[PDB]
C-alpha cells in the first residue's frame, strides 16, 4: 500500500485521505474491492449525517413534451447547491424522474439511494432527495430564479413568451389557485367569520363591518388566485386581463423554493467559540 | 494604537471552523493577555468572522460588514479537500480576498507523513486553479482541538499561525495614508476669499498650498488649496474623518458641483461603466414590495449624490427580486469618481432599495 495507490483510489472517489487508505489496506491493495467496501462503510457515514438540518440545495425543472417534472434537492451549504458533482446528481435525478415519468418521491428515493450514499461520502453534508412532482398540459414551460425558485406552468393557447411570464409572475407572486372561483365556499366561509370577527372588536358597527367584509372577500380570492394578481411586469392589469388579450388560458401550475417548511437554524459563531472557551 | 485587520475561516462544515478560532482567542491570550471574534498579538488586533454561506457572507460584503483582509481556509488533514473546497476559494476569488493561509487540521488523526504531502499537495493545487499563489502558501499543520486542550506541541502550531497572520498579511492601510480625497457636499463663495467646498475628508491630508483634482459630473479641472478651516477656524491641514471647508484659488462656485470630489492629482479618474455585486433589499428591511425587470432605471449613490444608471442583468436573468444579491453591469449617465471596491447605495425616489460595490471599471 502506497501514497500513489492511495492517490488513484482518492482520483477514482473522491472519498477522504484516510478513509481511502483505509479501504486499500483492508483490500490489500485491490482498488475495485476498496471502491466496494466503501459503500458499506459510507452508508453508515450518511447515516450520521441524516440528522442534519438540510435546508439549502436546489430546485429543478425539465419539461418533455406534454409532460414536465420539478424537484426539490437538498443540502446542508449553498457551497455544496453550487458543486459540479452535487449538480451532476440532481440533474441525474431530475433526468429518471422524466423519462420514467416517477412522481412518487420514495420510489426516486429508492432508485438513487446508493448514489446518493457515494455522494454524501464524498461531500460530507446531509443530501436529501426531498419531493418531486409532475405538471401535465397542452403547452408547458418553465422558470428558474437561480437555483431557489422553480415554476412550472400549463397553459393553452399561449406561446413560449407568455408562458415563461406568467411563470415568472408565479415565481414572485406565489398563488396557491388558478382563478378567484377555484377558492372553496368552505375556505372563503371561514375566511369572512376571520375577518369579522377582527372588524367586530375594532368597534365597527355590525352593519358597517358585514360590507366592510364582503369587500375583503373579493380582494382575499384575487390575492390567492393566479388571474387575479396584478402582472408583475405590468401591475396595471391582472393575469387574467393579460390571458384575455392573448386568448390563453392557464390550466396548471406548481412552484417550488428551497427549504419551503423546513426550519432555518439560528447560528451564533461569536457565542459557539465563547462555548468552547 | 495598533493596527486592526479583518479575518475569517471559510471551509467544510465539520473540519473545525469554530474549534480553531477557539483555539486561536486562547492560545492568543493564554500568550498575549488581552457577529465576530476578536483576538490580539503583540502587534495587530484581529476581528474574525465565519463564511458559512456564499451569499450570506456575499450580501454582508456588500451591506457594510468589512471585507476581509485575509481568509483561513481550514482543512481536515484526515479527509484533504472535499469537492466544495473548490467553491470555498472561489468565494474567495470572488470577493477578491487579497490572501489565503491553509490551516491543515486534525494532523493529531494522521500518522503518515507521505500522505500529509498529498494532501498539501492537493490543496496547493486547487488554490493555484484559482490564481491564488499556491507555491507560496503557508500552510499550518496543526490539531485545533488538542491545542484547545493545552497540549503544548499542537499550542505551537496555532502560534505559527498567528504568526502568519502577522506577516502574510500585509498590514492594512490607514486612511490618513491614502492620497486625499473629499467628497463634496456643499458649495459657498466667499467674497474677497474665494470659493469653499465642504465635506468630510475620506482620506489622506490636505495642507494649505497643495494641488487637487475636481473630479466627476463634469470635466476634471485643477486647483490649489489656499486654506482648510473648521467651525470657522482656519487650519494648516485637514486629516482624515475630519469635517472641514477647503478653500480653492481661482474656482468659481458655479464649475463645482455637489456630487464632485476633491482629490490628490492623478489618484482619481472619473467613469461611468462598471462590473457591480449589487444587493437589494428585501420588503422587511424596508426596501421594494416587488420585483424588478431588465428596463429598471434607478439611481445610484456615490458618497454624496445620486446618479442615474441602466443596467444590464447578466445572462440567464430576466428578473430581480426583493432579497436577492446579483451581479450586473451599470451604465452611469454622466461620469463619477471611482475605482475598484467602492461601495454605492441604490435608490429610487429618492429612497434606498439596494446597495453594491465597484467589482470591475470596464469605462
Ligand atoms: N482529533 C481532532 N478532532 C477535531 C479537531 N478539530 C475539531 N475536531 C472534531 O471535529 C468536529 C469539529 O467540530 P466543529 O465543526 O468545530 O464544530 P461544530 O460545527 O459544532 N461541529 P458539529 O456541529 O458537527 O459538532 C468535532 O467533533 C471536534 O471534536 C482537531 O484538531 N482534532
Amino acid at each position: 500500500i502506497t501514497a500513489s495507490l492511495v492517490k488513484e483510489l482518492r482520483e477514482r472517489t473522491g472519498a477522504g485521505m484516510m478513509d481511502c487508505k483505509k479501504a486499500l489496506t483492508e483490500a490489500n491493495g485491490d482498488i475495485e474491492l476498496a471502491i466496494e467496501n466503501m459503500r458499506k462503510s459510507g452508508a453508515i457515514k450518511a447515516a450520521k449525517k441524516a440528522g442534519n438540518v438540510a435546508a439549502d440545495g436546489v430546485i429543478k425543472t425539465k419539461i418533455d413534451g406534454n409532460y414536465g417534472i420539478i424537484l426539490e434537492v437538498n443540502c446542508q451549504t449553498d457551497f455544496v447547491a453550487k458543486d459540479a458533482g452535487f449538480q451532476a446528481f440532481a440533474d441525474k435525478v431530475l433526468d429518471a424522474a422524466v423519462a420514467g415519468k416517477i412522481t412518487d418521491v420514495e420510489v426516486l428515493k429508492a432508485q438513487f439511494e446508493e448514489e446518493r450514499v457515494a455522494l454524501v461520502a464524498k461531500i460530507g453534508e446531509n443530501i436529501n432527495i426531498r419531493r418531486v412532482a409532475a405538471l401535465e398540459g397542452d403547452v408547458l414551460g418553465s422558470y428558474q430564479h437561480g437555483a431557489r425558485i422553480g415554476v412550472l406552468v400549463a397553459a393553452k393557447g399561449a406561446d413560449e413568451e407568455l408562458v415563461k411570464h406568467i411563470a415568472m409572475h408565479v415565481a414572485a407572486s406565489k398563488p396557491e389557485f388558478i382563478k378567484p372561483e377555484d377558492v372553496s365556499a368552505e375556505v372563503v366561509e371561514k375566511e369572512y367569520q376571520v375577518q369579522l370577527d377582527i372588524a367586530m372588536q375594532s368597534g365597527k358597527p355590525k352593519e358597517i363591518a358585514e360590507k366592510m367584509v364582503e369587500g375583503r372577500m373579493k380582494k382575499f380570492t384575487g390575492e390567492v388566485s393566479l388571474t387575479g394578481q396584478p402582472f408583475v411586469m405590468e401591475p396595471s392589469k391582472t393575469v387574467g386581463q393579460l390571458l384575455k388579450e392573448h386568448n390563453a388560458e392557464v390550466t396548471g401550475f406548481i412552484r417550488f423554493e428551497v427549504g419551503e417548511g423546513i426550519e432555518k437554524v439560528e447560528t451564533d459563531f461569536a457565542a459557539e467559540v465563547a462555548a468552547m472557551s | 494604537t495598533k493596527p486592526h485587520v479583518n479575518v475569517g475561516t471559510i471551509g467544510h462544515v465539520d473540519h473545525g471552523k469554530t474549534t480553531l478560532t477557539a483555539a486561536i482567542t486562547t492560545v492568543l491570550a493564554k500568550t498575549y493577555g488581552g457577529s465576530h471574534v476578536e483576538y490580539d498579538t503583540p502587534t495587530r488586533h484581529y476581528a474574525h468572522v465565519d463564511c458559512p454561506g456564499h451569499a450570506d457572507y456575499v450580501k454582508n460584503m456588500i451591506t457594510g460588514a468589512a471585507q476581509m483582509d485575509g481568509a483561513i481556509l481550514v482543512v481536515a488533514a484526515t479527509d484533504g479537500p472535499m469537492p466544495q473546497t473548490r467553491e470555498h476559494i472561489l468565494l474567495g476569488r470572488q470577493v477578491g480576498v487579497p490572501y489565503i493561509i491553509v490551516f491543515l487540521n486534525k494532523c493529531d488523526m494522521v500518522d503518515d507523513e507521505e500522505l500529509l504531502e498529498l494532501v498539501e499537495m492537493e490543496v496547493r493545487e486547487l488554490l493555484s486553479q484559482y490564481d491564488f499563489p499556491g507555491d507560496d502558501t503557508p500552510i499550518v499543520r496543526g490539531s485545533a482541538l488538542k491545542a484547545l486542550e493545552g497540549d503544548a506541541e499542537w499550542e505551537a502550531k496555532i502560534l505559527e499561525l498567528a504568526g502568519f497572520l502577522d506577516s502574510y498579511i500585509p498590514e492594512p492601510e490607514r486612511a490618513i495614508d491614502k492620497p486625499f480625497l473629499l467628497p463634496i457636499e456643499d458649495v459657498f463663495s466667499i467674497s474677497g476669499r474665494g470659493t469653499v467646498v465642504t465635506g468630510r475628508v475620506e482620506r489622506g491630508i490636505i495642507k494649505v498650498g497643495e494641488e487637487v483634482e475636481i473630479v466627476g459630473i463634469k470635466e476634471t479641472q485643477k486647483s490649489t488649496c489656499t486654506g482648510v478651516e473648521m467651525f470657522r477656524k482656519l487650519l494648516d491641514e485637514g486629516r482624515a474623518g475630519e469635517n472641514v471647508g477647503v478653500l480653492l484659488r481661482g474656482i468659481k462656485r458655479e464649475e463645482i458641483e455637489r456630487g464632485q470630489v476633491l482629490a490628490k492629482p492623478g489618484t482619481i479618474k472619473p467613469h461611468t461603466k462598471f462590473e457591480s455585486e449589487v444587493y437589494i433589499l428585501s420588503k422587511d428591511e424596508g426596501g421594494r414590495h416587488t420585483p424588478f425587470f431588465k428596463g429598471y432605471r434607478p439611481q445610484f449613490y456615490f458618497r454624496t449624490t445620486d446618479v442615474t444608471g441602466t443596467i444590464e442583468l447578466p445572462e440567464g436573468v430576466e428578473m430581480v427580486m426583493p432579497g436577492d444579491n446579483i451581479k450586473m453591469v451599470v451604465t452611469l449617465i454622466h461620469p463619477i469618481a471611482m475605482d475598484d471596491g467602492l461601495r454605492f447605495a441604490i435608490r429610487e425616489g429618492g429612497r434606498t432599495v439596494g446597495a453594491g460595490v465597484v467589482a470591475k471599471v470596464l469605462g
